[PDB]
């Protein structure tokens, strides 16, 4: 619904308005497609409501990696890079005993 | 003690605050008369019941408060209730034309016909709904054509008074048709055919030998059209009581002044009796009207 | 106990204090035998100025 | 307004991707933890041993 | 006797509550209808 508030509060534009007949003639014929019409002075022009959007909040990860943990102390990150050309890697150990 | 606060347990967006902030000095029912009140006893929505009696309805909001609706600021109201005396100004969503000299009643709302059912309030389940503010000559209509209803449909099947009501609940006031929803008999309806009953049988017994005979002698006399009417009603009334032929009258014998001075006064404190069941007493008597029928300037 | 009494209306601040700017906020009296068993009990709590 | 839209096409691309190096990050941290407990006795077997 | 004339007084910022708070004075309250914050957050 088109608040009339907002008419009678904005400065408008200064218009000879020109029509060929009466006001009132033209307005309970209804020429136009919406009215609103106050005999007195209506004072609901005068209180004006908001809505507050105070602020807008995105969020920032923790960009949490693999050497910044601790858990890189048990670890030995190497990068290769032909590692999906591999089957398994194997490791040989030789022990003669004391 | 005068300015009321109301509060809301919901919260109201823009469009709500929208519809309220065009509802300034309307009148309101309060049933408490306190200070910090609460929402869900504003209004008629916690008395309002279907199919449980419009007189209780009535007799419920001619006992409730009134106060006045203005200022509205976001989880606030401000009732105010209308000191006695001074002039007030009243905006009224009830279809029904006014008058700048009539007075004001205050009755629980009939359907229109159109049905919109929103009162441009609406909090979850609970609604808000308007107590109609009436003109008097309407107000006292409605009231005698529910006693109407009440006092004949006693002992009556189904059909007879559905032809009766058909054509009795329709009221055309101004170019507004009215129909009353809930015509359910009541104790305290019972009670007002009780004081209506007692208060007829009164009238009848005290009133004057002349004045049971006067209609005769303004029928033998002069002819005219209401007379016409009158004579018509009132021979019917003598064909269903006596067949014979109702005789003339002569020169009344007890002929005394103080006798019928004290007789006609007792009577018209009879009348008055019956009277106050449909006569409510005034609310508003306008000063101003709007010319577009939506608020008035009343002197209450 | 101490606490427990209301102030005076009226109290002159520079009236009754003691050295090292402290002020008295009041005054309780018993016999020579509870004092003697006080000075006796809570000697940490108790000067002489 | 065009320009605001393909601002907001590059921001969430730029934000997709960032989450799904986020993502892989994590997960990479998860399947070592899960490679990792695959194979450690628990405390009484190695303090039995 | 004399007026009761002890009478101290007391503000906000000087109690420790207002760490409970960030205070704000805004003088259209009641032109407000509410106040709105709305957080965006996509998860990891």
């Amino acid at each position: 619904m088109e608040n009339w508030s907002a008419l009678e509060l904005l400065p408008k534009v200064g218009i000879p308005t020109d029509f060929l007949t009466h006001v009132k003639t033209s307005a309970g014929e209804e020429m136009f497609e919406a009215l609103r019409i106050y005999y007195g002075d209506d004072p609901e022009r005068y209180n004006i409501h908001f809505e507050a959007i105070f602020g807008t909040f995105c969020n920032r990860l923790e960009w949490v990696y693999f050497l910044t943990s601790g858990l890189a102390a048990a670890a030995h990150a190497i990068k290769f890079h032909d590692l999906n050309k591999l089957t398994t890697g194997k490791m040989l150990f030789h022990v003669q005993v004391p | 003690e005068a300015n009321i606060f109301c509060t809301f347990d919901h919260k109201l967006s823009i469009a709500d605050v929208g519809k309220l902030t065009k509802l300034v000095a309307a009148v309101v029912p309060i049933p408490q008369r306190l200070h910090l009140i609460k929402h869900y006893q504003l209004g008629l929505h916690q008395f309002v019941d279907h199919t449980r009696g419009y007189v209780r309805l009535r007799g419920l909001l001619r006992n409730m408060t009134l106060t006045l609706m203005r200022r509205v600021e976001g989880n606030q109201i401000l009732l105010h209730v209308p000191t006695h005396g001074l002039l007030y100004t009243v905006l009224n969503t009830g279809p029904v034309t006014w008058e700048k000299g009539d007075a004001l009643c205050v009755l629980p709302p009939l359907f229109h016909g159109p049905l919109a059912r929103e009162n441009l309030l609406t909090l979850g389940q609970w609604e808000l709904v308007l107590p109609w503010i009436v003109p008097m000559p309407l107000a006292l209509e409605i009231n005698q054509r529910l006693l109407i209803m009440g006092l004949f449909s006693l002992d009556r099947s189904y059909e007879e008074v559905k032809a009766a009501v058909q054509q009795l609940q329709t009221i055309t006031f101004r170019d507004a048709t009215f129909t009353i929803p809930d015509p359910v008999i009541d104790q305290h309806l019972l009670i007002d055919m009780k004081t209506a009953c007692l208060s007829m049988s009164m009238v009848a017994n005290l009133a004057s030998e002349l004045t049971m005979t006067y209609v005769r002698k303004l029928a033998l006399e002069d002819s005219s059209m209401l007379l016409v009417k009158c004579q018509e009603l009132l021979m019917r009334l003598d064909r269903e009581r006596s067949v014979g032929e109702p005789r003339t009258p002569a020169r009344p014998q007890h002929v005394s002044p103080d006798d019928e001075i004290a007789r006609l006064s007792a009577l018209f404190v009879m009348l008055r009796q019956l009277d106050d069941l449909i006569r409510e007493q005034v609310v508003f008597t306008v000063c101003d009207v709007s010319p577009d029928n939506k608020s008035a300037t009343c002197i209450f | 106990l101490a606490e427990a009494a209301t102030d005076s209306i009226l109290d002159n601040p520079t009236t009754y204090t003691t050295s090292s700017g402290a002020k008295i906020s009041g005054v309780m009296v018993s016999t020579a035998n509870v004092m003697q068993i006080i000075m006796s009990l809570l000697s940490s709590h108790i000067t002489k100025e | 307004l065009d320009k605001i839209l393909n601002v907001e096409a590059m921001h969430t691309v730029l934000r997709a991707l960032k989450n799904t190096a986020d993502a892989m990050e994590r997960g990479l941290i998860h399947s070592f933890l899960q490679t990792l407990l695959r194979k450690a006795p628990p405390y009484f077997v190695v303090q039995t041993l």
